[PDB]
């Protein structure tokens, strides 16, 4: 099997470079090197991230998507930067306005064409294709805008693969842009209808998560993006690994999507405990679904215990009795009837790899369903209306061949989607 | 890609020899390296001779120099019809011609001084023949607006209600900041009582940095020219945002330096940091952009612009949810060897749209009423090519300029 | 089974690092290092006070709360001070007012949440929850006031875990604070209604106890601190250890409560002798039930010669014969039947446990539920009055946000209090 | 957690240049290591000067050191309305520029001298802005109120029977330090008639010590600021408790210095050692805070005070059981290299509301009265914007001061 990561807008690329930096040593891969894999199993499934070209040159099978030349341009200048075929580098040397409007109709869609070329020259590589991974922010440009023009395009040539799609939906107390409910709202939009799988990540839901769950003092960004990367490594990769129990993608989606809009989900990480003291090897198996499990933890911004669940996936990866593993799951889903929903009698689905994390003993990537994301969109619909109501920027957005019934559409849908998932926290 | 520049007017020029100054100084090209990506225009040769004597003598093109040794004229008219007309071809020929040399272009950063002849006038119609010839491009015109209480020209308020109506249907997004407003910055912020004008150049020379040069440059949140104008007008007037910086610490009385984003970006919504004497007396912002430069984590800004979304006291727009575009750049400022600019290693250009030029553009306004109810200086320029007409007519111009700065807030 | 141990205020905390600083000893367990027991018995039943992590790092777990900095930043910036996981601090750099009301009500109230958060993560630590230990002074703020509340909340959240509280109720002649009875008063009024065992010490009781019983001639407070801690291992952990008649906090409480108040205990060790010559030995038992049953000695200040008991634990804790000390028992409940209430065919009830403390032969904690505790809030209660009366200090408490009818009530409550326990006096 | 501080008056600087001192010295952090948290007013140049030209010269920031190169004047009035607003604004500026920077505070200690013209005055508006711009805080005022008979200025009642009246409705608890009766112990407890006002500061500068400094610095029994106003007034009149050591002894002289607690506490009640000549003449005491420091065992202290709770002849309210906050800290005291401080190792800095001040206000307040009863230099302040008002209007004031003081107490 395969996939196609697309690394849409800075930040979707800047991620990209924390995701690539990670799954390579998760695959023996260095900067242009090959395989020095400690093991031998971390390549006889590496396809699904890779080519074979050279020999020693396994280079890594993105898209790097972006009408700002300065950031792509410090990705291919840094680390790992330099393994990235050029072929790969669609940019947009055009003015990368931090306008939805502006990397979606007016400038992006110029630069679409000159992707999906590529995109298609990635996919008819070889074997048999299974989706595409997706990073970005839907606050900005180049991010929900340009990246969530590619998809659309993406799901009309190829229905058939999957759709996952890596969002950094705009975090509440601070957003660190201004129009962002512009940029966000009108990119949810588009992906409650293209993509099928979708993990919504929140700038401070990490900090918190990474300021107090690893004693971290100065989260850098790179950071944040590391521990993300480190999701979406548990997820597809991982799976690609052997397993007593292993899913993929499919599995997955048709576990976790009860409802066709795609829905949302909220990843979490297992063993997050800070550096020295706390390795605390706490990790029999309670123990991760203890952290798996609690509020704090989700990378998502709302917590849980503010919505049952539709499905939930904890996709571990290392050694263990599919007894503690397949019971512990059963406690929990008891000693919280409360949420968890009813009409599923087995919300959880239990995945269960082999290998675990390079370094690590035993890991647990968790993948939650809850209706709890509705307080999110919520949030980003309520901003939007607050500034529409006015129109606030909207000029930048019309000024580059927008429609005032565009931001409407927009809203609604996703402003529905808040709607129906509360059909089921009911 | 790029972003040309035309200086106009001396003091345009002025700025425009520190703006370019400070560039070459942060990018390692000596005296005699590249080649710029400007021009510049005045109609008394002395003040672009002072390029063609003084330093960066030979990294200019004594192509992009113009010139019209004729005479300067404190007097809109005489520089926009009369006088400055001669030159106008010539001058566009350059924009043309160095507009064509390039590789895919964004825009031309101009540089006047609203109150005076060759600055107001002039581009006048310099930014006027542009909007015509690349309406398909970007025309941000930073401007040097009239001191509120420290005028020079007796006229002053006549050539900037002119070069406001003017170019107000030509601009894309016009930078403003205020001669005096950065004096008090210069007496507050900095401690000196001598701040020859080759300082306020030094500063405005920095906080244009942050603009282009750093920004047109590699970073962890890129901001086009276009950017702008989109995340920074709400609607087609010209409108005009403020530029601030936020280190602005003086490089030898204190030393606090190391002031965390946390501190820097607060530094930039207090009234007495703004480079423009338009103190948020009421006017809510409406759009703000942030660029930041340095030593910088995107938490450490999607925290500390959370914190002031949540200060009320900063009352944004109602129409506008959110309103603040984050510009991450690498590389931290560069200050001048041995100024008198503090040189941390991060710094906050924030510019935004404020409902506070209500104020600026009033005060304004209502100076040249004054004069113009009693013609003053009329007959200087009726005699050049101009009419009750433009005078009366630019009047009314600006006239729903007050009600429209008015309108897009104050109300909900 | 298990309990997790609470540090509230300065001196419940100062004591904090005695009583860990002796259990820990008692446990084989160097600052961070490992169970480097002498024996092996020291280990089946740690779990009771730590937890696993690492393998070598068994973890106190106790709750360290505090709105002073300072203090916890002396307790973790000693000796045993780095074991604690740091999540285990929480503190309230606040303004530590000596306002029982500023701990309660206002200070305290924010820093509880942050507090129970954790109370709980240690609760759902594993295993089988027993009950909590808590130790404080009733004459200040984070410590009457505060640890006050936070139980309050521990016992909303688990009424069936039992609540052990070790209260340094303010000593008689002189009062190392000013308000004192306020800050007092108001604290036993929610111990005589939450904890359902309490052992209340008196600074002055030990002096005298540890300047007459130990010719120690310069009882530093760590002293004073290290006796006291000596008796609350010799209670809990000791217990769970083995014993030909072993009991448990809960046979400790219902044997030792006859009615629902609550009631406040009297702790009192055994070999209490001078170091170098004193070492006599007298230790074969009757020489214990000699030391524990006389007026001095009884950590309290009150002297159980002027009132009877209710109810008597001797918790032994080193080999002899369940003849020599079922026996002595009996002598002693009848050399003294004027004292020890009749209603009660068996005041006493004798527990054996076999281990001793590390470097001694024979011991046996003393748990007295004597009626004598009735001149005690006696005490406090007049001192309110007295002040209360003309309203002394009170701003400092109403200003905070407090209640001239709080005043009242507890007084009365704590007042009614001494009533009742002289029902049983005759 | 932090505590800001505003030295008003040149006194207060004096005072304030002297505590400073202190600090540094037990600290670790000679004269340029990091930097203060307070600020420094004053209406005669000349006396910040004194900590712009001698000592401590550079550990300060030239902006939390504010001058009005005008006039003191020793006159209320003109430093507080008049003259003395001016500069208020600039002021304040920095006690919330300075209050912003740090992270969750909890109030500013205020160093003034009740009986001056930049002391009373001026603090009296500034304290004043204070209770308004940060009602949710604490405001310890350490002031240096009115020698007994040993007066200065010819008007000094005049004020301070104003800037007790100004203040009152707006301090949170009120630090006192009576000049003359600290002279006293530099006579009797340290002999010396050559005491230099750089003395009494080092005094005060000792006290305060334990206060601040040594409190916010962990210990055995802390005690937060909050504590004390709350463990210290019984009632909102912004109480005045008195300031007294324990070890005065001379680091030269005799030395029996290991003077175990159970001394040094003793040696706090007699009334030769309170630095206020309000020697507990019937004054019964409503509160004390024993804050102790050094080498001190809990029961030492919950003994020592115990022996004193049955003393009877010193007596404590009626309506107030007990009234010991006892504070414990580790670090012993830190006496000047070469002063004449004796330098032990362990002290008692206990301060307290005691009914006798109802003494010290009633003969400061009759004072008053002699030179109003003839308007005396009535003239100087009217001329200053004040009436006949403010004047009578605050001696009513104080009146009720000296009912208050008199009915908390002696009553049952």
């Amino acid at each position: 099997r395969e996939i196609v990561h697309i690394q849409a807008g800075q930040c979707g690329n800047q991620i990209g470079a924390k995701f690539w930096e990670v799954i390579s040593d998760e695959h023996g891969i260095d900067p242009t090197g090959s395989y020095h894999g400690d093991s031998d199993l971390q390549l006889e499934r590496i396809n699904v991230y890779y080519n074979e070209a050279a020999g020693n040159k396994y280079v890594p099978r993105a898209i790097l998507v972006d009408l700002e030349p300065g950031t792509m341009d410090s990705v291919r200048s840094g680390p790992f930067g330099q393994i990235f075929r050029p072929d790969n580098f669609v940019f947009g040397q055009s003015g990368a306005g931090n306008n939805w409007a502006k990397g979606h109709y007016t400038e992006g869609a110029e630069l679409v064409d000159s992707v999906l070329d590529v995109v298609r020259k990635e996919s008819e590589s070889c074997d048999c294709l299974q989706g595409f991974q997706l990073t970005h922010s839907l606050g900005g440009g180049t991010g929900s805008g340009m990246g969530t023009l590619l998809i659309s395009k993406i799901r009309e040539e190829y229905p058939d693969r999957i759709m996952n799609t890596f969002s950094v939906v705009p975090s509440p107390k601070v957003s660190d842009t201004v129009v962002e409910p512009y940029n966000a709202t009108l990119s949810v939009h588009q992906l409650v209808e293209n993509t099928d799988e979708t993990y919504c990540i929140d700038n401070e839901a990490l900090y918190d998560i990474c300021f107090r769950t690893l004693k971290l003092t100065t989260p850098t960004y790179g950071d944040l993006n590391h521990l993300v990367s480190a999701t979406m490594s548990g997820v597809t990769t991982c799976l690609r690994f052997p397993g007593q129990l292993n899913a993929d993608l499919r599995k997955l989606a048709v576990n976790m999507v009860p409802f066709p809009r795609l829905h949302f989900f909220m990843p979490g990480f297992a063993p997050l405990t800070s550096r020295g003291s706390q390795q605390y090897r706490a990790l029999t198996v309670p123990e991760l679904t203890q952290q798996m499990f609690d509020a704090k933890n989700m990378m998502a911004a709302c917590d849980p215990r503010h919505g049952r669940y539709l499905t939930v996936a904890a996709v571990f990866r290392g050694r263990m009795s599919m007894k503690e593993v397949d019971e512990q799951m059963l406690n929990v889903q008891n000693k919280n009837s409360s949420y968890f929903v009813e009409w599923i009698p087995n919300n959880v689905k239990t995945a269960v790899c082999d290998i675990p994390p390079r370094g690590l003993k035993m890991s647990a990537t968790f993948i939650g369903n809850s209706t709890a994301i509705q307080e999110l969109f919520k949030r980003i619909s309520e901003q939007f209306t607050a500034m529409f109501r006015r129109k606030a920027f909207l000029h930048w957005y019309t000024g580059e061949g927008m429609d005032e019934m565009e931001f409407t559409e927009a809203e609604s849908n996703m402003n529905d989607l808040v709607s129906e998932y509360q059909q089921y926290q009911d | 890609r790029e972003c040309i520049s035309i200086h106009v007017g001396q003091a345009g020029v002025q700025i425009g020899n520190a703006c370019w100054e400070l560039y070459c100084l942060e990018h390692g090209i000596q005296p005699d390296g590249h080649v710029p990506r400007a021009v510049f225009v005045d109609l008394e040769p002395t003040v672009i001779d002072e390029v063609r004597t003084g330093t960066y003598r030979q990294l200019f093109h004594p192509e992009q120099l113009i010139t019209g040794k004729e005479d300067a004229a404190n007097n809109y008219a005489r520089g926009h019809y009369t006088i400055g007309k001669e030159i106008i071809d010539l001058v566009l020929d350059r924009i043309r011609k160095l507009a064509d040399q390039c590789t895919g272009l964004q825009g031309f950063s101009v540089f006047h001084s609203f109150g005076g002849g060759t600055g107001s006038g002039f581009t006048s119609l310099l930014m006027e023949r542009l909007s015509v010839d690349y309406g398909k491009k970007s025309k941000l015109e930073f401007s040097i607006y009239p001191a509120p209480q420290v005028s020079t020209a007796v006229v002053e308020p006549y050539n900037s209600i002119l070069t406001t109506h003017t170019t107000l249907e030509h601009s894309d997004c016009a930078f403003m900041v205020d001669n005096e407003a950065i004096y008090d910055i210069c007496r507050r912020n900095l401690d000196i009582e001598r701040p020859t004008y080759t300082n306020l150049n030094r500063l405005i020379g920095q906080i244009v940095s942050s603009i282009t040069a750093s920004l047109r440059f590699d970073g962890a949140l890129n901001v086009d020219l276009t950017e702008f104008q989109t995340n920074l007008v709400p609607y087609p007037r010209g409108h005009f945002p403020l530029a601030t910086y936020a280190p602005v610490i003086s490089a030898e009385k204190a030393y606090h330096e190391q002031l965390s984003v946390a501190e820097i970006t607060n530094a930039c919504f207090e009234p007495a940091n703004q480079m423009v004497k338009c103190d948020p007396r009421h006017g809510k912002y409406m759009a703000c952009c942030l660029l930041y430069r340095g030593d910088v984590v995107p938490k450490d800004v999607n925290a500390a612009i959370a914190t002031i979304k949540t200060k009320r006291t900063i009352q944004f727009v109602d129409w506008c949810p959110t309103g603040f575009k984050v510009g991450i750049n690498y590389e931290p400022p560069t200050v001048v060897p041995g100024g008198d600019l503090a040189k941390v290693q991060r710094a906050v250009c924030m510019l935004s749209n404020t409902t506070a030029i209500a104020e600026a553009w009033a005060r304004l306004d209502h100076k040249f009423d004054l004069m113009y109810a009693k013609r003053a200086f009329v007959h200087w320029y009726v005699g050049e090519g101009m009419e009750e007409g433009e005078f009366s007519e630019a009047r009314e111009d600006m006239a729903a300029l007050e009600k429209d700065y008015e309108e897009v807030g104050v109300d909900s």
